């Protein structure tokens, strides 16, 4: 029956950004009366989400991860930066809504927290909701890694290693990214109407 | 959530040593990071140690020199080696793991159940 | 880009006011454009936005259809309209842009999705 946003948004823990998780929604109503009521960023792209109610989707998802403050302007269409071209890619005719707020007091802890992983390196950029959870050594010169790290030659990933006394650009923002998709198919993910 | 089992911990005398171990058991899931928190009776959680991805070790200021953490070579458990022990290290000491299923990327983070570490004469 | 705002002041409860946020600059058809409010011992939080070509507006809840966001990009001016006025309308009302880069954008409600503010304009509804 209702949709479950509940498990996403009010989940307890949050996915690495590099390894995102979506949540496909499906067969259910969906009450969006909770995006009106909190939010640090709240952005939509061919939507207006106060219509949300009165509208039908054929496949709706929901993506979710922890990233940096100053990064959640990276998660729009047609943006560049380390997460947009390797982490968490939106495509340009995006149409959904990207929902953000600072975590800072669940997701820092004193010391740092160092639990959640971005890549830093990738040969090329993601394609749009492409997911790369790989871990081979990145080759940033001339000379070939031959699977070592070395000069020029980096793990991919990094931890963030939040600290609840970071300045708030670089302390930890949960995000969720709702997609709307208009798709030829029967849309059966409706709001009340 | 990940299934954890922890062992080591109890009382110490000051000056003495301890090992906790920390295994994460099962398959299926692919792991971010393992390490161990600390959280004394009044004050917040703070980290001790942790190894993420790429064997990358993260110590926190307070345990660094007298805190070892290490990885198992063989299956995925952690050690925490700690020496030179004071009566404020006395606290209650969590495996903390962050990993995902490696099929649809569900987030499996757990923290253990805690074991209590006691300093005193 | 500086945008600087005007209107607003001391208002009988039920009456109207306008306010209205100028952009120097020539990028101002470039911009979503947002109103928030911050009322005294809250955060500042969204009353009304509105897309680069004024195709789509979008309301916080408590508007009820009572505020028209509108905007005259020949002008560089974006405007709110504030009817049957309240004293819970009682606050500080700022002007925010920030560049519709995809030019999809629809919405804009958070207060870190904006990079630039109009200075602040008290609006005062008198019991
Ligand atoms: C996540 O949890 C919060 C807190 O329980 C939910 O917010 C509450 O929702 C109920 C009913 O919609 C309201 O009566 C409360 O006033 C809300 N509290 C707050 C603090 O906002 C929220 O709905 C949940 N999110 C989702 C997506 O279900
Ligand atoms: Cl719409
Ligand atoms: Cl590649
Ligand atoms: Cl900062
Ligand atoms: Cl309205
Ligand atoms: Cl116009």
């Amino acid at each position: 029956n209702l949709c479950p946003f509940g498990e996403v948004f009010n989940a307890t823990r949050f996915a690495s950004v590099y390894a995102w998780n979506r949540k496909r929604i499906s067969n259910c109503v969906a009450d969006y009366s909770f995006l009106y009521n909190s939010f640090s960023t709240f952005k939509c792209y061919g939507v207006s989400p106060t219509k949300l109610n009165d509208l039908c989707f054929t496949n709706v998802y929901a993506d979710s991860f922890v990233i940096r403050g100053d990064e959640v302007r990276q998660i729009a269409p047609g943006q560049t930066g380390k997460i947009a071209d390797y982490n968490y890619k939106l495509p340009d005719d995006f149409t959904g809504c990207v929902i953000a707020w600072n975590s800072n007091n669940l997701d820092s802890k004193v010391g740092g927290n160092y639990n959640y992983l971005y890549r830093l390196f990738r040969k090329s950029n993601l394609k749009p909701f492409e997911r790369d959870i790989s871990t081979e050594i990145y080759q940033a010169g001339s000379t070939p890694c031959n699977g070592v790290e070395g000069f020029n030659c980096y793990f991919p990933l990094q931890s963030y290693g939040f600290q609840p006394t970071n300045g708030v650009g670089y302390q930890p923002y949960r995000v969720v990214v709702l997609s709307f998709e208009l798709l030829h198919a029967p849309a059966t993910v409706c709001g009340p109407k | 959530e990940v299934q954890l089992v922890e062992s080591g911990g109890g009382t110490v005398q000051p000056g003495g040593s301890l090992r906790l171990s920390c295994e994460v058991s099962g398959t299926g899931f692919t792991i971010n990071a393992m390490g161990w928190d600390r959280q004394a009776p009044g004050k917040q959680r703070e980290l001790v140690a942790t190894i993420t991805r790429g064997d990358r070790i993260h110590y926190a200021d307070s345990v660094k020199g007298r805190f070892a953490i290490s990885r198992d070579k063989d299956k995925n458990t952690v050690y925490l080696e700690m020496n030179n022990l004071k009566p404020e290290d006395t606290a209650v000491y969590y495996c903390d793991v962050a990993a995902f299923d490696s099929s649809d990327y569900e987030v499996l983070d757990s923290w253990g159940q805690g074991t209590q570490v006691t300093v005193s004469s | 880009v500086q945008l600087v705002e005007s209107g607003g002041g001391l208002v009988q409860a039920g009456g109207s006011l306008r306010l209205s946020c100028a952009a120097s600059g020539r990028a101002f058809s470039r911009y979503f454009m947002g109103w928030f409010r911050q009322a005294p011992g809250k955060e500042r939080e969204f009353v009304a936005g509105i897309s680069r070509s004024g195709g789509s507006t979008d309301y916080a809840n408590f508007v009820k259809g009572r505020f028209t966001i509108s905007r005259d990009n020949a002008k560089n001016t974006v405007y709110l309209q504030m009817n049957s006025l309240k004293p819970e309308d009682t606050a500080v009302y700022y002007c925010a842009a920030t560049v519709d880069y995809s030019g999809t954008l629809t919405a804009a409600r958070g207060r870190e999705d904006y990079d630039d503010w109009g200075q602040g304009i008290q609006v005062t509804v008198s019991s």
